[PDB]
RNA sequence: AGGGGAUCGAAGAUGAUCAGAUACCGUCGUAGUCUUAACCAUAAACUAUGCCGACUAGGGAUCGGGUGGUGUUUUUUUAAUGACCCACUCGGCACCUUACGAGAAAUCAAAGUCUUUGGGUUCUGGGGGGAGUAUGGUCGCAAGGCUGAAACUUAAAGGAAUUG
RNA sequence: GCGGUAAUUCCAGCUCCAAUAGCGUAUAUUAAAGUUGUUGCAGUUAAAAAGCUCGUAGUUGAACUUUGGGCCCGGUUGGCCGGUCGGAUUUCCAACGGGGCCUUUCCUUCUGGCUACCAGGACUUUUACUUUGAAAAAAUUAGAGUGUUCAAAGCAGGCGUAUUGCUCGAAUAUAUUAGCAUGGAAUAAUAGAAUAGGACG
RNA sequence: GGAUAGUGGCCUACCAUGGUUUCAACGGGUAACGGGGAAUAAGGGUUCGAUUCCGGAGAGGGAGCCUGAGAAACGGCUACCA
């Protein structure tokens, strides 16, 4: 998703209070803010090289990441700038002294800095309510593969 | 044992406590290597090959006389089939099969152990799919198996 | 019965047992270097054959298979190695 | 069968089965206890001076006390040819 | 098929003490039936055990003595903490003085007693007595 | 092997199959089917006041021979029509029509009590003096 | 729904029988019985006995395969056979004797390895009856299949064995 | 199960039993109930194995990869003596555990700070389990203390110099599934190098 | 963008086709407020908790609102239905 048009919106699309000085010429064009998260969370490069915008995106936004911190595998990518992963669990009954498979689904927002797969892995921060459903956001992807090499073609 | 019958047979090959051996083998794995491949070039089976250089040549067991099996050695030299060989006659049997019952569908038994092969043969598959020897979303077709035999 | 060596088992009672059921797995078949004078030399053959051999310059029948070991065809020697 | 400090208690340590080393108990009336002669120089067997053994109701019962002494006497020293310990 | 091995090895055990046998062949060995049956060795309910070598898992023979009752598997490998150590003693073991619940602990295969002293915990394994 | 499975994962299926279950327990189905207020005269409740239809002696089961005096109850709370049993010696001429009887069970939770058959209630007060005081002299019926 | 339709033969017709005899037995005989195409999905569909795996005990037979033998037959002439014999070994249809064990017992090599209670897993049952009934859902052309309660009622029903 | 004419069961008198300012009863409920069976059921004939096979979900699933050996440091209970003013400590002896070295062997890695973690950079395959801890309302409960005259309680009170005060208290434990922090690396998952798109520099 | 004390499909415009479920969604029932706790005393369990403490709801049923730091208040108002 995302992964170009940059302005697509009817709004115009735009960093708030960063400010490009059109009588000051500059050869960079777009003046990027960007931070890093904290939490020992890598701000990626692709935030900074980037050319994207989201405001939900947590090196590049005005969202903040605290409270818990998630794992789990992602097993939708059909929103666009938004996921759902599959957390899995056990589950213990006392009276049998056994565990049940459980699995609690979670949307969370993924910012344009990361391209997120199905079957991957993710660490996710939790943050402010951002639309009905996410209250979390992906900060870091721990698969960079998930066998994707391994489908090969014939000789 | 035996998942499709009540079967209870014990018949296999008991594999030899020596891993180098024989010690009466000269040649070398040049000489097997080599003649492994002139029979892929003429495009027998390493189950048909291993035999071959059992009988005929010296060869107790390929694994050995060369630090690799006998298809690992055959994909490196690019003869390696698309699909593999149990799954080839796995196929290629529900092929006959389908293929009596379109002559005669009054026979039952044969309908029967249609379902018995092809159920394995979706098995293999699903197998060969998790471990990435086929590609993700390979399925045996009805159809399209004729063509795959042949 | 009740005390006996499992360790130590008499190799005439193993030669009995079943090639998987012995103390120790291993196959009881065996490799013959056999002769047809009118070859100067041996192809090395193994017991129960399956393909049924070739010499390997003329077409010339060595065995001919069944269930088990082969039937080697007429005059031949062997030796087991 | 002690107890706190010393003594010990509970009458009756009973005995063993020489055999299978289970314990053979009162009630165990196919129970047997061998009486062995130890002879001497020219064959004279000196009454009263024993190689015995115990051997329990389990193994008579299941064909095994022939087999299970002529191994128990013969390592003992009683016998030798016979029995192999491997088979 | 098989889903405990250590399971079918105790089992020819305590089939052979009831039947009186003194040796057993187990097959195909463990490296938890070694650590398991190591155990019992140490703390004499077997002789000593041969693991001899085919080239797949292995066999071995036990000698097994006669002082034994009963050893057995726990079927699902059960968490145990520390405080239900007691209470699953209590249960299969014949008197509070001997026998040995022995488990598994991030700290190797031993029993209950052993388990206090070192004072750590784990997964059931089995039972001997 | 006993089929329950012995997993250590097997939980849900192991409590499930035993919540399957419960329902050949009989009163634990009784629980749950709410049959104690959906159905039985009473409400659920120990006991229920109710009028007087008519007195019917009932004749009661073998070996016995015996005409057992009842009265045909119409439940106040309920309005259901039950039949139950007078206790001990005359005591029938404690009721006669119209009156006001309190009513119990029998003990049985359900199910009649003896060679009266089909008759899973008793006669406790009636006219609110209570059948007791009424058989020993303690209280008399009241005037009307 | 076509064909077929000898024989046997629900229905039905009858002759005998009985107090009655819509039966048993005799006699005719429709559907059926066979088959092509489509349906139906039930049987004491039984071993009234889940499947995979380990172990626990002797014995002679037998089926298919395989291994060994200065074993017997055939002979045409050794051979090659082909059947036969003996021994071993896998995998099978069974059988005998046992009882370390089990069990309420009859009996069980599993129905044994269970209060010294845990190899993996599927299914079912929780007094008798009401009842496999009502209802709803679903399958079928139909007969019917599947799933499937409760009210109420009742002290037993029931298993194996024992003596009469 | 008693009662149809001698009633050990009814109605009574007499007597006797049980509990006793209490005792009966109906209803629910737990134990009895290993008759719901995880611990811990039964399923050949008592209730109960789908007619048979396939097969998705579920449960489950063979074995193997650091073993053994050598050298240190420091703990807590037990003895035999006790030295001493009932306890005091060093040596003799065991017994259980904890840490650390080297045997080819990262507990992330650098840059100094310091003498074991400071903080900063740059990265880190992910799990289940088990240890310990921090954070955890009272009341309830378990339970120490206290002689409400006993007691259920309550958390009071207890001492003189009882004409000008002194003073012990109001403990403790349990809290579990999840969350956080931490020691563990067994059992059980998980990922990696194979058309090298591999690892290190 | 509007709105709110503020985040947020809270509402609105354009836009995307998404979100849950046999690991039981969704639906039906509850003689259901939830927790502290309660009974029954091998363990394991089973059963209950309107009710003295905490949290939540409501003041005949519904909505609406004024005042105010604070209410969608009811021993405040306005409307309807009873
Ligand atoms: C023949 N049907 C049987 C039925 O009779 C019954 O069988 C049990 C059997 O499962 C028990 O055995 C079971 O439990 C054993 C524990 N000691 C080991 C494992 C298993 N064989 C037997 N101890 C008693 C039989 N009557 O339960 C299982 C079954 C298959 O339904
Ligand atoms: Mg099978
Ligand atoms: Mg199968
Ligand atoms: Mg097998
Ligand atoms: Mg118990
Ligand atoms: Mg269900
Ligand atoms: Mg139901
Ligand atoms: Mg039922
Ligand atoms: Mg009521
Ligand atoms: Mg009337
Ligand atoms: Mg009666
Ligand atoms: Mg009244
Ligand atoms: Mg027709
Ligand atoms: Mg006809
Ligand atoms: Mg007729
Ligand atoms: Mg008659
Ligand atoms: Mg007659
Ligand atoms: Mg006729
Ligand atoms: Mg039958
Ligand atoms: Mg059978
Ligand atoms: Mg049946
Ligand atoms: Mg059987
Ligand atoms: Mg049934
Ligand atoms: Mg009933
Ligand atoms: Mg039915
Ligand atoms: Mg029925
Ligand atoms: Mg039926
Ligand atoms: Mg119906
Ligand atoms: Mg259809
Ligand atoms: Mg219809
Ligand atoms: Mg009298
Ligand atoms: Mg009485
Ligand atoms: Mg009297
Ligand atoms: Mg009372
Ligand atoms: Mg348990
Ligand atoms: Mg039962
Ligand atoms: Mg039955
Ligand atoms: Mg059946
Ligand atoms: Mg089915
Ligand atoms: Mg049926
Ligand atoms: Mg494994
Ligand atoms: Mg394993
Ligand atoms: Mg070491
Ligand atoms: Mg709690
Ligand atoms: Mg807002
Ligand atoms: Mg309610
Ligand atoms: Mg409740
Ligand atoms: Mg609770
Ligand atoms: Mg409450
Ligand atoms: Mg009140
Ligand atoms: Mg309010
Ligand atoms: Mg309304
Ligand atoms: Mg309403
Ligand atoms: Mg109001
Ligand atoms: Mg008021
Ligand atoms: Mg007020
Ligand atoms: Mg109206
Ligand atoms: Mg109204
Ligand atoms: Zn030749």
């Amino acid at each position: 998703s995302t992964e170009l048009t940059v302005q697509s919106e009817r709004a115009f699309q735009k960093q708030p209070h960063i400010f490009n000085n059109p009588k000051v010429k500059t050869s960079k064009r777009t003046k990027r803010w960007y931070k890093n998260a904290g939490l020992g969370f890598k701000t990626p490069k692709t935030a900074i090289e980037g050319s994207y915008i989201d405001k939900k995106c947590p090196f590049t936004g005005l969202v903040s990441i605290r409270g818990k911190i998630l794992t789990g595998t992602v097993v939708s990518t059909k929103m666009h700038r938004t996921i759902v992963i599959r957390r899995a669990y056990l589950h213990y009954i006392p009276k049998y002294n056994r565990y049940e498979k459980r699995h609690k689904n979670v949307p969370v927002h993924v910012s344009p800095a990361f391209r997120v797969q199905v079957g991957d892995i993710v660490t996710v921060g939790q943050c402010r309510p951002i639309s009905k459903t996410v209250r979390f956001n992906v900060v870091k992807v721990s698969a960079a593969a998930g066998k994707a090499n391994k489908q090969f073609a014939k000789f | 044992g035996r998942m499709h019958s009540a079967g209870k047979g014990i018949s296999s090959s008991a594999i030899p406590y020596s891993r180098n051996a024989p010690a009466w083998f000269k040649l070398s794995s040049e000489s097997v290597i080599e003649q492994i491949v002139k029979y892929a070039r003429k495009g027998l089976t390493p189950s048909q090959i291993g035999v071959l250089l059992r009988d005929a040549h010296g060869v107790t067991q390929a694994r050995v006389i060369t630090g690799n099996k006998i298809m690992r050695i055959l994909k490196s030299n690019g003869l390696a089939p698309e699909i593999p060989e149990d799954l080839y006659y796995l196929i290629k049997k529900a092929v006959s099969v389908r293929k009596h019952l379109e002559r005669n569908r009054k026979d039952k038994d044969a309908k029967f152990r249609l379902i018995l092969i092809e159920s394995r043969i979706h098995r293999l598959a699903r197998y060969y799919r998790t471990v990435a020897v086929l590609p993700p979303n390979w399925k045996y077709e009805s159809a399209t198996a004729s063509a795959l035999v042949n | 019965v009740l005390v006996q060596d499992l360790l130590h088992p008499t190799a005439a009672s193993e030669a009995r047992k079943h090639k998987l059921k012995t103390l120790v797995q291993g196959p009881r078949s065996y490799f013959l270097d056999v002769k047809c004078p009118g070859c100067l030399n041996i192809t090395t053959v193994f017991s129960h054959a399956q393909t049924a051999v070739t010499c390997e310059s003329c077409s010339t029948i060595l065995c001919t298979p069944t269930g088990g070991k082969a039937k080697l065809s007429e005059g031949t020697s062997f030796r087991r190695k | 069968m002690e107890n706190d400090k010393g003594q010990l208690v509970e009458l009756y340590v009973p005995r063993k089965c020489s055999a299978t080393n289970r314990i053979i108990k009162a009630d165990d009336h196919a129970s047997v206890q061998i009486n062995v002669a130890k002879v001497d120089e020219e064959g004279r067997a000196i009454p009263g001076e024993y190689v015995t053994y115990a051997l329990s109701g389990y193994v008579r019962s299941r064909g095994e006390s022939d087999d299970s002494l002529n191994r128990l006497a013969q390592n003992d020293g009683l016998l030798k040819n016979v029995w192999s310990y491997s088979r | 098929t098989r889903s405990s091995v250590l399971a079918d090895a105790l089992n020819a055990i305590n089939n052979a003490e009831k039947t009186g046998k003194r040796q057993v062949l187990i097959r195909p060995s463990s490296k938890v039936i070694i650590k398991f049956l190591q155990v019992m060795q140490k703390h004499g309910y077997i002789g000593e055990f041969e693991y001899i070598d085919d080239h797949r898992s292995g066999k071995i023979v036990v000698q097994l003595n006669g002082r034994l009752n009963k050893c057995g598997v726990i079927s699902p490998r059960f968490n145990v903490k520390i405080g239900d150590i007691e209470k699953w003693t209590a249960n299969l073991l014949p008197a509070r003085q001997f026998g040995y619940v022995i488990l598994t602990t991030s700290a190797g295969i031993m029993d209950h007693e052993e388990a206090r002293r070192k004072h750590v915990s784990g997964k059931i394994l089995g039972f001997v007595y | 092997g006993k089929g329950k499975p012995r997993g250590l994962n097997s939980a849900r299926k192991l409590r499930v199959h035993r919540r399957n279950n419960r329902w050949a327990e009989n009163n634990y189905k009784k629980r749950l089917l709410g049959t104690a207020f959906k159905s039985s005269p009473f409400g659920g409740s120990s006991h229920a006041k109710g009028i007087v239809l008519e007195k019917l002696g009932i004749e009661s089961k073998q070996p016995n021979s015996a005409i057992r005096k009842c009265v045909r109850v119409q439940l106040i709370k309920n309005g259901k029509k039950v039949t139950a049993f007078v206790p001990n010696d005359g005591c029938l001429n404690f009721v006669d029509e119209n009156d006001e009887v309190l009513l119990a069970g029998f003990g049985r939770k359900g199910k009649a009590k003896g060679d009266i058959p089909g008759v899973r209630f008793k006669v406790v007060k009636v006219s609110g003096v209570s059948l007791l005081a009424l058989w020993k002299e303690k209280k008399e019926k009241p005037r009307s």
